[PDB]
RNA sequence: GGUCCGGACACCAUGACUGACAGAUUGAAAGCUCUUUCUCGAUUUGGUGGUUGGUGGUGCAUGGCCGUUCUUAGUUGGUG
């Protein structure tokens, strides 16, 4: 019923087994280093995160 | 929501105990990461009609609520639960 | 080897019950199902599936 | 735990990141201009500069008791791990995110626009710094669109200089017409003792020493 | 035995004097104090599109954030070890002992 | 005794203990310490029912005869700030499977309904 | 109002019950099964004894 | 095609209301519905206000960001 037919369907890879942290949608995901911030996301919170424009 | 009253009063006992809830904003999760029992959807539920009748303070950032019990809520709360009125939540401690 | 799941096990068996419950002369009943990925076997062969 | 230096400092950064977010949403009535994390292996401090510590801390160190026990249970840290202080920031008219927040307030309040940034303006070019550029765009009159810019003594834009030198502020007005954006930028004094400003002058201000 | 200190931070200035600082210490308690061994830096780039949609000339943001490793080795079985590490931190260097 | 029946129930009710339908799986345990009933239940099959399994499984019971009261002796009712007993229901039925609250007076009244019976 | 529909009350004064009851190990007495045409269905339970 | 309310809170209401064996049913082990009568029992259910959600419209209502004019040397007060 309900119980087993609400959220059966696996999401264990793939673009919908993810999600931005600050926005949890699941385009343009960047997952090196393991941010899990999107494209988006990242540009905003990079220099909080230490990340730098050196050239 | 429909939640056994059981589930409500873990809720309530741990909001009360605490001062503060924390819940990700997960409604699919069966398991709060800090209270046993219930589920992450009863919890933000619960929590939600506290805000929603002022006993809590509500705050949300970045797939987070954090809740925070108000003096409507410690009362509301302690009158609910039968404690005795020398017991206190944490933050007050 | 993977294993076929409890709905296509269902499945055959509702298209065996439906080819058993038909006679010689006449075709089984028709089987409605969503499984296209369900392997066709000999117990399938016969049936009639939509 | 047993992770590697990269994921570590990548954590850092998240949760530093996180933090700022979340104290930023919550202390902005309070005057909330920012936050320092050190995470020592033991205990992990966290410094929140605001502009006035009385707000922050609450009725007897309460509300910092509550965001304590808030941040350690979203982080999963363990009881008493981590602690939060509250700290007093000396020049809240060199701040850029104090005065965002302040215009904020105003143009809430209903202010009107021109009367609020130029009184920002004005204060915090009485505080010292050596140029302030404040930005309000929006539905300010009309169903049309507009940015109204006020500029005031020097302001640098292009080359490290500005990393140093410029402390810039974006923040949101959620008006009944739309939402307004602000932004404020600040050009901070040449401090030789590094408290209100930069300790490195200009790379082209070559001083000189007099005979 | 060789006390392994791993000093790593994102900047070089506090790293470096917080080296300096606990050579200095062990030398002033006369200890076989093995120079500052410079890893290799760790260079994290991340090279993103600028706009937040799909339109515009195609222009690229290229962040890099460096992690720097200083490694000391010391030969010091007593609690000399609690007093110079204990006196020098600075806030974004990250200190750690270990017992090679 | 009417607020010590009533102190004890509270505390059961808090407990989750206090519980018609309920009430007879409640005394199918023998958890049941003892039953408040009711006069004015028109049906006449139930009545007798009632007193016939807590007579069987020995748990004696006290009877009140008008229903609204016991529904009163829950705290199931809103209150205009002074306990006001507002919108109550039928309560035909109740039982007690966990000791409440009025220590001495809960003392007395298992003497009581005991000793009397 | 079924509750009393389980409970037959002997003249003398004892009750007997009406409807098998369960004997489930966490669900006993008390809690009754359905009355069902060819079955006996738990209620608080799945337990159906033909 | 089908399912769930995950419609807060307030107000007025009328064992209120959940759930699941088996047959039927369905693409379906979906108690979704109908046969069936069991079970938790104030959280619910109906209605009125109000919310909530929406990768629904509007980028010609907007913020922020980006692109371009424009990778060129170009631009502006004060006092005269």
């Amino acid at each position: 019923g309900f119980q087993n037919l609400w959220f059966s369907h696996p999401r264990k890879f793939g673009p919908g087994s993810r999600s931005c942290r600050v926005c949890a949608g699941h385009h343009g995901l960047i997952r090196k280093y393991g941010l899990d911030l999107c494209r988006r996301c990242f540009r905003e919170q990079a220099r909080d995160i230490g990340f730098k424009k050196l050239d | 929501m429909f939640i056994p009253k059981s589930h409500t009063k873990l809720i309530y006992e741990y909001l009360f105990n605490e001062g503060v809830t924390v819940a990700k904003k997960d409604f699919n999760a069966k398991t709060h990461p800090n209270i046993e029992g219930v589920s992450n959807l009863e919890v933000i539920k619960t929590l939600k009609s506290l805000a929603s009748r002022e006993l809590v303070k509500e705050q949300f950032a970045w797939r987070h609520y954090y809740w925070y019990l108000t003096d409507a809520g410690i009362l509301y709360l302690r009158e609910y639960l039968a404690l005795p009125a020398e017991i206190v939540p944490a933050t007050i401690k | 080897d993977r294993g076929l799941k409890r709905k296509h096990l269902a499945l055959i068996a509702k298209v065996q019950k439906a080819k058993k419950a038909a006679g010689v002369l006449e075709k089984p009943a028709t089987v409605k199902t969503h499984l296209r990925d369900m392997i066709i076997l000999p117990e399938l062969v016969g049936g009639v599936i939509g | 735990q047993n992770v590697t230096k990269k994921k570590k400092a990548v954590i850092g950064g998240i949760f530093k990141a996180e933090l700022n977010n979340f104290l930023m949403k919550e202390l902005a009535e309070d005057g909330y201009s920012g936050v320092e994390v050190r995470s020592t292996p033991a205990r992990a401090e966290v410094i929140i500069m605001a502009t006035r510590t009385q707000n922050v801390l609450g009725e007897r160190g309460r509300r910092i008791k509550e965001l304590t026990s808030v941040v350690q249970k979203r982080f999963g840290f363990e009881e008493g791990s981590v602690e939060l202080y509250a700290e007093k920031v000396s020049n809240r008219g060199l701040c850029a995110v104090a005065q965002c927040e302040s215009l904020r307030y105003k143009l809430v309040g209903g202010l009107a626009v021109r009367r609020a940034c130029y009184g920002v303006l004005r204060f915090i070019m009485e505080s010292g710094a050596q140029g302030v550029e404040v930005i309000v765009s929006g539905k300010l009159r009309g169903q049309r669109a507009k940015a109204m810019k006020f500029v005031d003594g020097l302001m640098i834009h292009s080359g490290h200089p500005v990393n140093d030198y410029i402390q810039q502020a974006v923040r949101h007005v959620q008006l009944r017409q739309g939402v307004i954006g602000i932004k404020v930028k600040i050009m901070l004094p040449y401090d030789p003792r590094g408290q209100n400003g930069p300790r490195n002058a200009l790379p082209d201000h070559v001083q000189i020493v007099e005979p | 035995h060789r006390i392994r200190l791993t000093l790593t931070s994102q900047n070089v200035k506090p790293l470096e004097k917080v080296c300096a600082q606990l050579i200095d210490g062990a030398k002033n308690e006369h200890l076989i104090v093995k120079g500052p061994i410079r890893m290799p830096t760790k260079v994290l780039r991340i090279t993103t599109r600028k706009t937040p949609c799909g339109e515009g000339s195609k222009t690229w943001d290229r962040f890099q954030m460096r992690i720097h490793k200083r490694l000391i080795n010391l030969h010091a079985p007593a609690e000399v070890l609690r007093q110079i590490t204990s006196i020098s931190i600075e806030p974004g260097v990250d200190i750690e002992v270990t017992r090679a | 005794k009417e607020g010590a029946l009533r102190a004890v129930l509270r505390a059961a009710h808090h407990a989750d203990g206090l519980a018609l339908h309920e009430t007879c799986k409640a005394l199918d345990k023998r958890e049941a310490h003892f039953c408040v009933l009711a006069e004015n239940c028109d049906e006449p099959q139930y009545v007798k029912l009632v007193e016939t399994l807590c007579a069987e499984h020995q748990i004696p019971l006290i009877k009140v005869a008008d229903k609204k009261i016991i529904g009163e002796y829950c705290g199931l009712c809103k209150y205009d700030k002074e306990g006001k007993a507002r919108k109550v229901v039928g309560c035909s039925s109740a039982v007690v499977t966990n000791w409440g609250n009025e220590e001495q007076g809960r003392a007395i009244l298992t003497d009581y309904f005991a000793s009397k019976n | 109002l079924a509750v009393l529909k389980y409970y037959k009350i002997d003249e003398n004064g004892k009750i007997t019950r009406l409807r098998k009851e369960c004997q489930q190990p966490s669900c006993g007495g008390g809690v009754f099964m359905a009355q069902h045409a060819n079955r006996h269905y738990c209620g608080r339970c799945h337990d159906t004894l033909v």
